[PDB]
């Protein structure tokens, strides 16, 4: 909780039609993970609203 | 040359002209129009206003 304003950042002339969106997010891998593209991955923890 | 329902992207260029002050003049700033006297001012805007 708290209060703050949102600034304008950028404006783009993209006259497309929009209906859906997807969040793009990184998956971690290391010597600890199996590294398999389907299952050898670590997310850590993250949250969005 | 393409004309479309989408916005324009190629234009101009526009011509700028010399500034003048204290006289009563017609002014055309960035597509804003009016008449009056222009003078320097103390107040500061935000950088996007």
């Amino acid at each position: 909780q708290g209060f703050s304003a949102l600034e304008p950042l950028v404006d783009l002339p993209i006259g497309i039609n929009i209906t859906r969106f997807q969040t793009l997010l990184a998956l971690h891998r290391s010597y600890l993970t199996p590294g398999d593209s389907s299952s050898g991955w670590t997310a850590g923890a993250a949250a969005y609203y | 040359f393409e004309l479309l329902h989408a916005p324009a992207t190629v234009c101009g260029p526009k011509k700028s002209t010399n500034l003048v002050k204290n006289k009563c003049v017609n002014f055309n700033f960035n597509g804003l129009t009016g008449t009056g006297v222009l003078t320097e001012s103390n107040k500061k805007f935000l950088p996007f206003q």
